[PDB]
């Protein structure tokens, strides 16, 4: 991590924000394990 | 005034998982054996 101390706060924000937009909670392992993390910013950095 | 208050409350309402569960509780089946009249009437056909 880069800012280790804020990790717990970031986790709680992830828990509540996705809950706000969509009813599913990420505390359930099935969703957070793979289904939800698809919405992440990749680092491939395509050059066109 | 009731209509205006309803509009004001609904325009700034955020969905909640527990609220979704309670709305489904309203929508779900009943403790008494009920005949599904909605799909019966939707799927019925009458011929002269």
């Amino acid at each position: 991590a880069k800012f280790p101390d804020s990790l717990s706060v970031d986790l709680k924000t992830m828990k509540d924000g996705v809950y706000r937009e969509l009813g599913l909670d990420i505390s359930l392992p099935d969703v957070m394990k793979r289904i939800a993390p698809m919405l992440y910013k990749s680092s491939k950095s395509r050059v066109v | 005034e009731v209509l205006a208050a309803a509009n004001s409350f609904a325009e700034n309402y955020s969905a909640t998982s527990q609220d979704m569960d309670l709305f489904q509780t309203l929508t779900s089946c009943t403790f008494s054996k009920e005949y599904a009249w909605k799909d019966f009437l939707n799927g019925i056909h009458c011929d002269v």
